[PDB]
RNA sequence: UUUUU
RNA sequence: UUUUUU
């Protein structure tokens, strides 16, 4: 046959490619994944939903040897929910390796589990935030001297926070100096290119340095003008018009989310909202609901706003803007997984509004027109 | 589900009503509004269309 | 036909006014009788034109003095004293210097003595309660009547208390007079009571109770027990299409409870009942007969005389108490012959044989109400 | 807005 | 019961 046959994958992971339906790598994936399987510390930036996740669990999946009672590989990103994600994937990946033990790890649950894990069934990989990853580095209860692949996905967000660049810098000191290094995010500023670099010897750099080619140029994504008052009944009556299967509606604050969620419930929209602050337990069976379309609508922050890989998420709304043209494009790429069609709609409500929403129209040289009265649903989906 | 089709039932009174005794034209898009989204989701418990339920 | 009569060219030109083309049977062989003073017992079909009868009557017989009542003109209900005074105004239209007055309870009575003392009128219309309280206390002068109407007379002397307060007034009345009663229903030992009244009179009688029916009305009947009558009501009130409907009932607290439980099913409907205040059931009477509302939940207070075009069908949520109640009540809807529909809630046995009752004693046929019906075939 | 407590 | 000055 031929597609992925050209990386010469071992036999238990091409059988798992095969159930998952893939046909063809992408342009990251063919690039990219040869390279990564050698070893070599990689700073990978491309567009956004296009398969970078599968990089890095096929090329660490490649590469590891399983050894008994010691974690051989660290994957980290910014949000909890994330951090399953990315365990599940591996699960889905590792098939066809029996032997192969994943865990992942983050806060809002018991550190004793953790520990309980780690102590009667140690895994040879560990996907989780810095948070818990650190809390069981410094508890002693994770041993990190066996790391032989150190993976960052979200890799800005992850280090444009100095809290949290500091405590994946500690956790980076209690790693072997000698080891393979993997930075993933579809944004990479400029200014953070060297604080990646600091990190790796050697890399290579997959750069879309030239953002004409960031746009995901399968989305229709338009925007209204409207007062905060009108931003209900508009949402209202779109909700109702549109046809969708499912539908993320992004806001601003925990207020807003718990607010907003409500006010679409007591008129009868089967609407769920994720958001921190909600029981870690409570909102992971959110996050499965929304996975396993049971639920239609959700309502988050921008916890949700990366990385989220949900099937049949139709439609992204902006009800409030986004703080910067990096976290619209994310959360715009929520719909539209692996460049299918979907639609994209913010809400401009004061001059702030309409400033950032020219600042994404010009850097990415795309065309946001005023939201017609009637969309094609061919055009969509 | 038997909730959902016996409250299509309900609205589907409210309408016919609505019409038959001139009832304000605010009143008739109002309960159509509801009943198409009843149709396109299902009957949340926690809404406040569960009054009559 | 109705130059025949030899009527007053006013009294003429007001019958021409209100659409009338042809006199009905009872107006034929009445009418030229009472023009002449003689006193008349008079039973005829459910709303085929009494009332016009002794209006014309007496209008044309009146010869208006500007301090005394000359005609007194009762009937057993306020609203249907007052249905009687506005037919009054009607065929009143062209006669300016006749005056019309209707006294019944629940209103001031300081306000009767009022209109009494500083504008009296030559016709009053009213019930026997307020009309004998009025002339007890002297603000009304009963010595100058030439005419005393009964309306309904049958139900207004089968209640003994209402008899006897109706013998009270008529006893404060001149010997020499016309009298005449008027009413559906006239009993056999009725007759002998208000003929008592009078002084060889003109008897109009139907012995043959067959043609006392409308056949214009369609009449059914359904078999329910009082927890399934709510909802059959519900559908059939979704189902049939009507201008205007009334609900009977048999008391004031199912009267009230029925008309509110019909609102919050977003039924506009409305109630009469005693106990109402009097100015709510007036302004509630006169809006159902306005056409501002369509449905009306009603005890007997409504069930004869009421004369409101647009009533389709009649509703007997509640069984009526004998056949009498039930001739009267389907004839609020099609009067005048036309078309409407009756319908008959039976409840238990008891019920029933009352239903059979009925059909016996008319000759009439009330079938189960078959699962749709035509439009037409009532309207 | 997110990240052990 | 319903209705009839209070
Ligand atoms: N070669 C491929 N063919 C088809 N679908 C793929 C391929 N690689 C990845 N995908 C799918 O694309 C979706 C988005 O991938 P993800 O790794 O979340 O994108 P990114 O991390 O680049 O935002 C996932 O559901 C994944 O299964
Ligand atoms: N000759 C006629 N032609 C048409 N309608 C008439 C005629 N005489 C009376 N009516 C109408 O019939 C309706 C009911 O009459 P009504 O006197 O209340 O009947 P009854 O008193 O005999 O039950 C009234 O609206 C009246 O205007
Ligand atoms: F950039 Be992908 F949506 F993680
Ligand atoms: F007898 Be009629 F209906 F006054
Ligand atoms: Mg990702
Ligand atoms: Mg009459």
């Amino acid at each position: 046959s031929s597609g992925f046959r050209d990386f010469l994958l071992k036999p238990e992971l091409l059988r798992a490619i095969v159930d998952c339906g893939f046909e063809h790598p992408s342009e990251v994936q063919h690039e990219c994944i040869p390279q990564a399987i050698l070893g070599m510390d990689v700073l990978c930036q491309a567009k956004s939903g296009m398969g970078k996740t599968a990089v890095f669990v096929l090329a660490t999946l490649q590469q590891l040897e399983p050894v008994t009672g010691q974690v051989s590989v660290l994957v980290m990103c910014h949000t909890r929910e994330l951090a399953f994600q990315i365990s599940k994937e591996y699960e889905r990946f590792s098939k066809y390796m029996p032997n192969v033990k994943v865990a992942v790890f983050f806060g809002g649950l018991s550190i004793k589990k953790d520990e309980e894990v780690l102590k009667k069934n140690c895994p040879h990989i560990v996907v989780g935030t810095p948070g818990r990853i650190l809390a069981l580095a410094r508890n002693k209860s994770l041993n990190l001297k066996h790391i032989k692949h150190f993976i960052l996905d979200e890799c800005d967000k992850m280090l444009e926070q100095l809290d949290m660049r500091r405590d994946v810098q500690e956790i980076f000191r209690m790693t072997p100096h000698e080891k393979q290094v993997m930075m993933f995010s579809a944004t990479l500023s400029k200014e953070i290119r060297p604080v990646c670099r600091k990190f790796m010897q050697d890399p290579m750099e997959i750069f879309v340095d030239d953002e004409t080619k960031l746009t995901l140029h399968g989305l229709q994504q338009y925007y209204v003008k409207l007062k905060d008052n009108e931003k209900n009944r508009k949402l209202f009556d779109l909700l109702d018009v549109l046809e969708f299967n499912q539908v993320v509606i992004f806001v601003k604050s925990v207020q807003r989310c718990i607010a907003l969620a409500q006010l679409l419930v007591e008129q009868n929209f089967p609407a769920i909202a994720i958001h921190r602050g909600m029981p870690q337990e409570e909102r992971l069976s959110r996050y499965q609901q929304f996975k396993d379309f049971q639920r239609r609508i959700l309502v988050a922050t921008n916890l949700f706003g990366r990385g989220m890989d949900i099937e049949r998420v139709n439609i992204a709304f902006n009800y409030d803007m986004p703080e910067d043209s990096d976290t619209y494009l994310h959360r715009v790429a929520r719909a539209g997984r692996f460049g299918t069609k979907g639609l994209a709609i913010t809400f401009v409500s004061d001059e702030n509004d309409a400033k950032i929403l020219n600042d994404v129209q010009d850097r990415f040289e795309v065309n946001i027109s005023e939201l017609p009265d009637e969309i094609d649903i061919s055009s969509y989906i | 589900e038997e909730i959902k089709a016996k409250a299509l039932d309900l609205l589907n009174k409210k309408l016919h009503r609505a019409n038959k005794f001139g009832q304000d034209q605010a009143d008739i898009d109002s309960l159509q509004r509801q009943i198409n989204r009843v149709e396109k989701f299902g009957v949340d418990l926690n809404s406040k269309l569960a009054e009559e339920l």
